[PDB]
């Protein structure tokens, strides 16, 4: 991918300031005349195994476009140098947002901001893209828009270590038991099984949030976590723990259901969250 | 606090010795080989350059949000106030480059576990008198400063060819622990079943992971699955097995054929899966095992020197 391959016109864009670094990459802040987000990554496999799923997955998110998934524009690839180029998104990620004092979140707030959610991912669905990193910190609202960020992006396999794991808690509490369970020294993300139920199950996580502004389990050693994620027990008793409403607890017990089968689709869960106060 | 003179005076020697070597800083110091890695930090031997010293300094990687990062250093100093003959010798800590270290005693033996391996296995004799100094810095903790240790494995116990005992990484900061410490998981557990599902734990999950360190170092295995019945006589599992069978499965114990009654006792004991019914410090103690081993005598320094090769 030379960036001339996509359908933006575009003549030249400029790297500014740097906005945070993870596992895939450095997030740069950027002007394509709009702002967008450039990710930065580098791929030391060097075998053109995973640069073939690569230009897979880039050609794949050009065919998407949809008021809450995040615009994917462009990509170029001069390996091992790489880059990804989105729309940037103005306000707050989620994640800040239901943690504000100032915040006002009531039981309508939650279902219009979640239903804009379950709209987004309901496309994302529909053309066959599993996000595999859907979180409260990879969604933005400004005023009244709702929009997803960063999806398909754990599919592929640059530079990220040793053999033991460093799991942040975060994001283990969106982690459905199927993954958690084959979490293992030595096993790279790649290898772990993201699906579209472990992505209701993140669902689950976020809605679970809009409740309560926090997690669902307060920080503690990672191989708790582990263990009360990948045994179910842990989200039995945070069911049982302080509950909500019926109907709203009812959504988080279907989207967290143990067994991945059991947990409702995208489309059944707009109707779910439109039968409510 | 039962504070031997002889204990007294290698106290006051290092205290006193530590204002000698006055403050920090990174240029003072100057590698020497590769002391180890492990839950998101490398520690090597050092040499300070206005004092001597040879001494072991922990440097962690830490770029967040320097508030809490200076929360984490003033929180670290009270491993000032830390000081017994069971504890690391510790100096100073400080901030540089975004990198925590803490410059603390250099152990000539190195970890029991770093003992285990070349070792083998550890005699009951002398397991004995690393349980005692385990109890003793256990309990200095709680009364001392009311903490709890959190992360007792044979990697955590350091060991000198003068002959002393000591616990290392202990849990003083709350911060580091929420913003690091807790992020890492590894390869084996040692964790208690009371911790794994998140009740609230006491020093009692201390117990528990003094019991299973003891079951290791005593059988040269990792303890957990039991050995099968053929690979006892000699003497590939994912993490959350793992955990789930401490959880859901009868705790290990030492084989009966050949550690006395007490030492399976001890152990049993410890390794009690409720909280509540496993012994606390006040009756370990007291137990059986205890009041033999600390009433023998054993020369600790020589096996050790024979163990490793030092001098
Ligand atoms: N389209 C975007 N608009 C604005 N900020 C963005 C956008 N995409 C990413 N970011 C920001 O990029 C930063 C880092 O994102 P990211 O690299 O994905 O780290 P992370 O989500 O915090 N955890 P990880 O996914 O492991 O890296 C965060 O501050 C995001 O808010
Ligand atoms: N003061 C010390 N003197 C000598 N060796 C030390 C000292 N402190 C640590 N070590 C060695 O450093 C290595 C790893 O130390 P450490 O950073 O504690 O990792 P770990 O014990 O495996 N996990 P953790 O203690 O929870 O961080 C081990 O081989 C120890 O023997
Ligand atoms: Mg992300
Ligand atoms: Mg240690």
């Amino acid at each position: 991918v030379y960036l001339q391959e996509w359908d933006i016109p575009f003549e030249q864009v400029e790297l500014g300031e740097p906005i945070g670094q993870g596992r895939w990459g450095r997030v740069h802040r950027g002007r394509w005349h709009g702002e967008v987000a450039i990710r930065l990554l580098e791929m030391d496999g060097h075998n053109q195994d995973h640069l073939k799923l690569f230009k897979k997955e880039v050609m794949n998110y050009r065919q998407t476009r949809h008021e809450n998934v995040v615009l994917f524009m462009g990509a170029c690839m001069n390996p091992p140098h790489l880059a990804i180029i989105t729309s940037f998104c103005k306000g707050r990620t989620l994640h800040s947002f239901v943690r504000d004092p100032k915040t006002s979140l009531d039981i309508n707030k939650t279902r219009q901001i979640a239903q804009e959610i379950i709209k987004g991912m309901g496309y994302l669905h529909a053309k066959g893209i599993v996000h595999k990193d859907l979180k409260s910190k990879n969604v933005f609202y400004d005023n009244g828009k709702v929009v997803i960020t960063d999806f398909g992006l754990f599919g592929i396999s640059g530079v990220v270590r040793e053999n033991q794991l460093k799991l942040s808690h975060d994001w283990l509490c969106y982690l459905a038991p199927e993954i958690v369970r084959e979490m293992t020294p030595g096993k790279d993300e790649d290898q772990l099984p993201f699906s579209k139920a472990a992505d209701v199950y993140a669902f689950g996580t976020v809605w679970y949030e809009l409740q309560a502004r926090d997690w669902p389990l307060k920080n503690q050693a990672a191989e708790a976590s582990i263990w009360q994620i990948g045994s179910g027990e842990g989200m039995k008793r945070v069911l049982t723990s302080v509950s909500l409403g019926k109907e709203v607890s009812e959504i988080l017990s279907a989207c967290w259901a143990f067994d991945l089968q059991e947990r409702p689709s995208f489309s059944l869960l707009m109707d779910m969250l439109e039968k409510l106060p | 606090l039962e504070l031997d003179e002889q204990q007294r005076k290698r106290l006051e020697a290092f205290l006193t010795q530590k204002q000698k070597v006055g403050e920090l800083k990174d240029d003072d110091f100057e590698k020497i080989s590769e002391l180890g890695a492990g839950n998101g930090g490398v520690v090597f031997k050092v040499s300070h350059k206005p004092s001597g010293l040879v001494m072991a300094r922990k440097l962690i990687h830490l770029e967040i949000k320097p508030a809490i990062r200076n929360q984490i250093i003033r929180e670290l100093q009270v491993l000032h106030e830390c000081n017994s003959p069971y504890i690391v010798g510790f100096y100073g800590a400080f901030y540089s480059d975004g990198e925590i270290s803490i410059c603390m005693e250099h152990m000539d033996g190195g970890s029991l576990d770093q003992v285990l391996k070349k070792a083998g296995r550890i005699p009951e004799q002398i397991l004995g008198k690393v349980s005692i100094a385990v109890i003793k810095g256990l309990t200095y903790l709680r009364e001392k400063h009311k903490i709890m240790h959190r992360d007792v494995k044979p990697s955590n116990i350091l060991v000198n060819s003068r002959g002393e005992i000591k616990l290392c990484d202990f849990g003083v900061s709350g911060q580091l622990i929420d913003s690091m410490a807790n992020s890492f998981v590894g390869t084996r557990s040692y964790m208690s079943p009371e911790r794994l599902q998140g009740t609230h734990y006491s020093v009692q999950s201390d117990i528990w992971s003094m019991g299973l360190s003891l079951v290791e170092m005593a059988v040269g295995r990792y303890p957990i699955p039991p050995p099968d019945a053929k690979e006892l006589e000699l003497m590939p599992m994912a993490i959350f097995e793992l955990l789930d069978y401490i959880v859901n499965e009868p705790p290990p114990k030492l084989p009966s054929a050949v550690f006395s009654l007490e030492f399976q006792d001890f152990v049993n004991k410890c390794l009690i899966k409720n909280p509540a019914e496993r012994a606390d410090l006040k009756q370990l103690m007291v137990h059986a095992f205890i009041k033999r081993s600390d009433a023998e005598e054993v020369d600790f320094a020589g096996w050790l020197c024979s163990t490793i090769g030092l001098n």
